[PDB]
């Protein structure tokens, strides 16, 4: 579910499922 | 960054892993 054009709300929702407990960062202008 | 490699072009496991803490 991961190969596709994921924006917005539909990425940060996809780093949430891949990276679980391990959590993530969101830096969309980085 | 994330947007241009996921938003605007195609993502990957591979990518998105790249983010994970």
């Amino acid at each position: 579910f991961v190969n596709q054009h994921l924006c917005g709300s539909h990425l940060v929702e996809a780093l949430y499922l891949v990276c679980g407990e391990r959590g993530f960062f969101y830096t969309p202008k980085a | 960054g994330i947007v241009e490699q996921c938003c605007t072009s195609i993502c990957s496991l591979y990518q998105l892993e790249n983010y994970c803490n």
